[PDB]
DNA sequence: TTAGAGAATTGGAGAGTGTGTTTTTTTTTTTTT
DNA sequence: CACACACTCTCCAATTCTCTAA
């Protein structure tokens, strides 16, 4: 009879505190009924497990939060019984995969890993922490089935606190020790163990972090990854250790560990937008609205902008196994804003990546082969490039990788393909990425003397495979430079109403870019075709007058690219001449950039050789 | 979240102003430009500074103590607890002096473009000024940065220039 | 018709026997430097 | 070495079979 119940050593009466707990539930609304609401979205949701505030149960009652908090192993099954009673009082035809589960949690630490006692053992606690790592799942066994192997009669045996009451004999027949575990029979639930750094913002001065285990358990398994800040809530369990696996000696010194009741993630940071995005898209010079919105943090390079928003939202992807994807490619000497536009575009884009060409890079550009230590078995490691399949891959220091490196993206770019003949495995993965790099010069700063190719020293046949390529030089100009340093003190007394009204213009642009790729997927018009056709034409007449050459077929793919990006953005649907227009003029504006020999301006054959004509006349 | 004392040698042999930075030290722009200030900590020969210098040794060694400079230094614990005091205050920059800011940091830009062909210079030069300037706020224990510490901030990255050049 | 006293068979307590255990450096070699 | 597990054998006594009286 539960009116007769109290906790171990504790003078607390399950039943009242049952009922403390329904009447918290029945009449608690003010966290500006309240949980109430929440039953209801557990009744059309299909979810079972209520998540429910400490401080709102300090709140409504302090000697309720104070059991909570002491005895939470007979306290939180309590609630339990608490919730499902109010839950299936109410919804009375409602079918549940389980019962639900009452997760009580507080919204900040109570402890900190530095500070937990043996004086907080089998308590309730709240603390803060980095993830470190998440072992495989663990199949915890619930009830043993049993079979007898002489006569197939079967029983079943519930778990006692981790240890297994074996039926010695038989009831059908008599046999002894007949009784066999069937593994695959008995029923399992899943666990999971979680290895908990404090976090560095928690941390004493100087000092190497502390580390604490938390086992998870059923829903609550597969929730935190590595790397991941948390809030975890949890019973702060002691447990023995024993000396070694064949003997029940244990230590006089036991380990510790955390059961997850509740975990609160701290890092993470629809027609509503559709209809602000349609009318958006049709407001004019949307194109340089969206541009001059990328990267607000910096002074402004406009082409270098509409280029990474081309590139942002990319070609149509159809089938023959052109690439729909852009390539950019930025140069500048150390200290210019082409690191910060790579950053802030990898926090912008899904699916992107960002690393080092330097193989001391955290991540690698290539794919490899390891043994995964927590495991010691095989793992192939995707790189970058492979990670980065539908989205944008931000390669810093573009110049320092090696010829095998360079290599690697020579074949991403062409083929948009990688090739694994590793050890036994031998497969060709995806990259259909979208390369933007920032390469330096091999010297100190910019030689103006010398080419873009014999500046940054990287082969002209894997520089031919970027759509764009834009230099970031600061002119000696006050005209300019007066408005930057205006620009940076303004900078500097940035303020928080100027932040939220970045984050939304950034927002939007996300749902722009998300809103672009989900459906619109833009065809040539005829009057398209024939820009395109004429501008290819026209691109050749410069050189192909006077006998040299000025360009090659794989810049009207380039075009190609590029009108179908611009009408992307435009929301048409169908590339026109005013795409191509654009794409026409921004691809010139890079060759303007990019391409110009200081002697005798905009050379082609610098792309398509090292040196530039006047070289090869000058040997 | 340390703040860091580097101190360099020359790749090979002594210093040799002839050629540039990176060519002395060998080592590159990537490293050398988070730094706030570079400077040359030369030594030539020089009759009366290493009589002195070597007096100052010599009675280092044979009383195992200071010699007397007639100067009275601070004690450590005092310049310890006047850091602490003087650190404790957090200086902000008033908007009146962003143009004063604009102005200094333009005309040193414009300096090394006119006279030292356009030496490597960025937006975090105007970023090292600043906290400099709030730096020596902060040494002058004052709530607000003012036109004297712009100054001084200013003056010491021209001399720390002016010691490498 | 029930059940209780004497003899034989089966359950299991426990006495006795046997088994298993408590990153580091120098050198080579191919490829890459 | 020596301190826990793992396994077998033996003896002891408790239950059930058989024959008798209430
Ligand atoms: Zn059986």
């Amino acid at each position: 009879l539960g009116q007769k119940l109290v906790i171990w050593g504790t003078d607390v009466n399950v039943a009242a505190c049952k009922e403390n707990f329904q009447r918290f539930l029945q009449r608690f609304i003010d966290p500006l009924p309240l949980y109430m609401q929440r039953l209801g979205e557990i009744n059309v949701i299909g979810e079972p497990f209520l998540n429910v505030n400490c401080e709102h149960i300090k709140s409504f009652d302090k000697n309720l939060y104070r059991q909570l908090i002491s005895y939470p192993q007979e306290v939180i099954p309590t609630f339990d019984m608490a919730v499902n009673e109010i839950f299936f009082d109410r919804y009375p035809d409602s079918i549940l995969e389980h019962q639900i589960q009452v997760r009580p949690f507080n919204a900040l630490k109570t402890k900190n890993m530095r500070n937990l006692n043996p004086e907080d053992i089998d308590q309730l606690i709240t603390i803060s922490g980095m993830v470190i790592r998440t072992s495989q799942l663990i199949p915890e066994m619930q009830e043993a089935f049993f079979q007898c192997q002489v006569c197939a009669h079967t029983t079943r045996v519930e778990m006692d606190r981790g240890r297994i009451a074996e039926p010695s004999v038989c009831g059908r027949c008599h046999t002894t020790h007949s009784m066999a575990l069937i593994h695959n029979r008995s029923l399992f639930s899943d666990k999971q163990m979680i290895k908990l750094q404090e976090s560095p913002e928690d941390m004493p001065a100087g000092q190497t972090p502390h580390t604490v285990i938390l086992f998870a358990h059923n829903d609550l398994v597969d929730k935190v990854q590595p790397g991941d800040r948390v809030n975890v809530t949890g019973i702060y369990r002691a447990v023995p250790i024993r000396v070694n696996p064949r003997v029940s000696n244990v230590k006089s010194v036991y380990k510790t560990h955390i059961d997850v009741i509740h975990y609160r993630k701290t890092d993470a940071k629809s027609e509503k937008r559709v209809e602000l995005l349609k009318e958006l898209s049709r407001k004019p010079d949307i194109y340089e609205r969206l541009a001059s919105a990328l990267a607000p943090s910096i002074y402004e390079h406009e082409d270098i902008k509409k280029g990474i928003l081309l590139q942002l939202f990319g070609g149509t992807r159809k089938d023959g196994k052109f690439r729909a994807e852009i390539n950019i490619l930025l140069c500048g000497d150390p200290g210019t804003s082409k690191s910060q536009l790579l950053q802030y575009v990898y926090n912008l884009v899904p699916r992107g990546q960002y690393t080092s060409g330097k193989g001391s890079s955290a991540v690698g550009l290539t794919a490899y082969v390891m043994k995964d230590p927590e495991t010691r078995q095989l793992v192939l490691q995707t790189g970058a490039l492979v990670l980065s399949d539908n989205g944008i891959c931000c390669i810093d220091e573009f110049d320092k990788m090696n010829e095998s490196t360079r290599s690697v993206l020579h074949e991403v770019m062409e083929q948009q393909t990688l090739s694994i003949a590793k050890a036994g495995i031998i497969c060709q993965l995806n990259a259909r990425t979208s390369v933007l790099a920032a390469a330096n010069p091999i010297e100190s700063q910019w030689n103006p003397k010398k080419t873009t190719i014999e500046n940054i020293q990287l082969p002209h046949t894997l520089l031919s495979r970027f759509d764009l390529i834009f230099l970031l030089l600061d002119p000696q100009d006050e005209a300019y430079d007066r408005r930057l340093a205006h620009h940076l003190v303004a900078l500097y007394y940035q303020s928080e109403e100027q932040a939220e009204e970045e984050l939304l213009d950034m927002a939007v642009l996300k749902d722009y870019i998300a809103y672009a790729h989900s459906t619109i997927m833009p065809r040539l018009s005829e009057e398209a075709s024939q820009a395109l056709i004429e501008a290819y034409v026209d691109m050749r007449k410069i050189g192909s007058s006077r006998g040299m050459v000025s360009a090659y077929p794989r810049q009207l793919e380039s075009l190609i690219r590029l009108a179908e990006a611009h009408a992307k953005v435009r929301l048409s649907n169908k590339v026109e001449a005013i795409d191509v227009e654009e794409a026409k003029r921004l691809h010139r504006e890079a060759l303007k950039q990019s391409a110009t020999d200081p002697r005798t301006g905009i050379v082609d054959i610098s792309i398509l050789t090292t040196g530039m004509s006047a070289t090869s006349r000058k040997r | 979240r340390c703040s860091i004392l580097a101190a360099a040698n020359p790749a090979y042999g002594r210093y040799n102003p002839r050629r540039s930075l990176e060519q002395n030290i060998q080592l590159p722009a990537a490293l050398l430009s988070r730094f706030d200030l570079l400077w040359l900590i030369q030594d030539r020969p020089d009759r009366d500074n290493d009589l002195r210098l070597a007096q100052h040794i010599t009675y280092v060694h044979q009383h195992s103590r200071q010699p007397p400079s007639q100067f009275e230094p601070l004690d450590m614990k005092l310049m310890r607890r006047y850091i602490a005091m003087c650190r404790e205050k957090q200086p902000m920059v008033p908007e009146s002096l962003a143009d004063y800011i604009t102005a200094a940091y333009v005309e040193m830009r414009r300096e090394a473009w006119a006279s030292k062909d356009a030496t490597y210079t960025s937006a975090r030069t105007l970023l090292a000024i600043l906290r400099l300037s709030t730096a020596l706020a902060r040494l002058r224990m004052v709530d607000v940065v003012e036109k004297e510490d712009v100054n001084e901030a200013i003056r010491l990255m021209e001399m720390s220039k002016d010691s490498l050049l």
